[PDB]
């Protein structure tokens, strides 16, 4: 089965920095393309970033893209996410999708997250 | 992998077009993956067939094999219901020994990708003009 | 088109690499164009050919025919010259008739050259797992 | 000389049409080389060949030869996309020897450039009626 | 049922291991369902098949097969490929017949399963010692 | 490359004269590239012809294959044709292995062309003096 | 002439390298004349020889014949000898008759030098393209 | 490589007369059709004449037809063009035209060209 195991989180206060995990075991990691994607306390999802297949082509959204990168290791089976500068809105819950077959994504299967402030 | 729905976008000359591809199971006689468009008519639809053969005791290779037709539809003088009158394959395969590691098959799969969008195979393709 | 020189980019599973070839003419006995790396030995060194063919009485439709091959050169202990060990292939052949239009031919590249990036032909081909 | 667009103008009955034909490349095979129309549909296109041959150790003699094909269209009952109906062919084939100096070869095709254009000529070939 | 990713855990010695194996297609002559582990070089892969006669009206037995192979790599000097030193076969056999309810075919199952976690045959394979 | 018209500049004796080469198609058959200069009555033109062997991937030796050949004309009378008394041949041919490299192959071009303007056989063959 | 020690300067792919032959003595059996390069292990030197037909009263073809060798050394291991892994061959053979004058001759010689200069021959040669 | 180099110019007084001419060398001279192309020194492209393949068919434009002539030799690759009574505006740099393959012209290679005052 897909399963997505996320780690990290805690509380952080503004300007520092983190790295979240994600376990991604139960089908070849390394030919999907992954996400990671946002839950606000005001119950609102929000997208954060997408990564490739061999971790190519990458599309961040704008509340991200100056403070964040995503990586991914396909020997390790991880897909990560480093943090920086933590302006006091992203007080997510931070879900690990797997990626549709296609062009944009569709989101098809998720995680449960980790808490961060 | 699984068959799911594989959506492919920045299709065409111009390069706005999409198609999404509805699996329709795997045929066990031949271990032939399946994919197939939206219709309702079977002979209208655009269809792409997918599969992987191992080494048996004659061949000693793998063999990744996909296949793509694309029939065109027009209707007649006299007639009702569209037919189909032409047809456009393509067939691709691939085939590796027993010792090659991924990222050859993997630079093999990223170089036909390549090529295919290069001036010189949108020139042979397209326009049907040899490289002369 | 005009057999230049071709450039292609991210190419490779991380998408890094580049590989450049060089033209190496065309062949008068089939009409076949060749290129080559740029920058190896002749006979081990990565090949692809493409040739257009018409319709004639034997067959009645168009055939593009690319076909690319890549070795491998192990250097051996007690020898200067590395030796092939193994082959790769890809040879695609598309077929289109006399009445097709340019946005159908095209229409069949550009489907190629996305499906080669999808995770059903990237776990089918690079990991040598069937659709299920 | 290099094949370039041949853009043909005072042509017709009237005399008021004009034809561009761009070139397709040079068949390595045969030695032909093709220009064609602007078409998108290969089979609706006026297309024009024109080889000359070496003397072998067969002909002995140097051998021009010039091709001109064109088909005419139309749709029919039933029927979306236009067919072909109709080929006006013309075949011309110059034929010297080896010790023919240029102004022999010269007068021979503007002797045939100014019969075609001649009262007894436009009347065999546009009303189809024998020299009598 | 069909066949999907089997991921093993808490294998080996320690009972601290993983095994995730791949499906790899039905063979169509003799109806054998391969297994295979992601591992590169696919000369070298852990490999599973499980194998079950088909359900006929006029069958007398049932016969459930099962197979295990894992091979171990060298490295050997002067070469570019790991070569296979030696193999780790197992074979598992059932037989039933007709008559035979699942009760009594979940026990031999769940005893065959239980033996091989018993200290008898964690020493009769582990570190061959003969019962006496 | 692609045959195109040669110019070649202070070649002759003095080092003052031209030789306009123009293109002449492929042979099919054997591959031979053949180059002609425009002067009239083609039975006495400068010819020269170049041939390459195909890059296939098991040929074990390159071979270039350069002749030159030019005619000498003479009105002989009571004919109104002139006629060759004599010819004046050369015949370069390389040969190189699969495993040369460019600039092994290049040194041995510019050596020999470098010979040529070399006193030794700037007297050798313009003066048919044998090197003691 | 008399030989002397032959330095051929700006040879080579970029134009900046050297090669100084000494004389070899003449065979005086079929007449060749030697050039080699000042190399030690005599077994690997650039080699040029030179041979050009005796002037008789009744002789009726001059034949001049120019070859280069050029070996490759290889350290190979566990022996204290380089060896030869390949050749590089060049044989150009000039042919005239006795009344040819030395103007004919002169042509020949500049104009073969003046080919492989060109870009016709730069790139039939070092990039083994065939001319098409 | 097609190549039109020209000559003639020169500092000649109104009522003269001139030659120029063109090299024209790379390809059959003798099988296009040729042209003489003339810009102003007020930075403007005019006609001035076109000659046939045999030397034939012969267009002038207006301000040349009275007192102009063009020819060409096909054995040594030239095309003269041939001035009289110079009118006080033809001041131009006369650049060497090639024709391309059609009835009338559309000028596909090119040459430095001579000033003529």
């Amino acid at each position: 089965e897909v399963q997505l195991v996320e780690s990290g989180g805690g509380l952080v206060k503004s300007g520092g920095s983190l790295k979240l995990s994600c376990a991604a075991s139960g089908f070849t990691f390394s030919s999907y393309a992954m996400s990671w994607v946002r839950q606000t306390p005001e119950k609102r999802l929000e997208w954060v970033a997408t990564i490739s297949d061999g971790g190519r082509y990458i599309y961040y959204s704008d509340n991200v893209e100056g403070r964040f990168t995503i990586s991914r290791d396909n020997a390790k089976n991880n897909l990560y996410l480093q943090m920086s500068h933590l302006k006091s809105e992203d007080t997510a819950i931070y879900h690990c999708a797997r990626d549709s077959s296609g062009y944009f994504p569709y989101f098809s299967y998720w995680g449960q997250g980790t808490l961060v402030t | 992998a699984k068959l799911e729905t594989v959506t492919l976008g920045n299709i065409g000359k111009d390069g706005k077009q999409t198609l999404v591809l509805n699996p329709r199971g795997v045929n066990p006689t031949n271990g032939v993956a399946s994919l197939s468009q939206a219709g309702a008519v079977p002979a209208l639809e655009k269809r792409v067939t997918v599969s992987v053969s191992q080494p048996s005791r004659n061949r000693k290779n793998y063999k990744v094999q996909v296949k793509i037709q694309n029939p065109t539809a027009c209707t007649a003088n006299g007639s009702c219901d569209p037919s189909v009158t032409r047809q456009a394959y393509a067939d691709v395969t691939f085939s590796f020994t027993q010792y090659s590691t991924d990222e050859e098959r993997a630079f093999v799969r990223t170089e036909l990708a390549a090529l295919l969008a290069s001036p010189l195979l949108i020139d042979a393709i397209d326009q049907l003009n040899p490289a002369y």
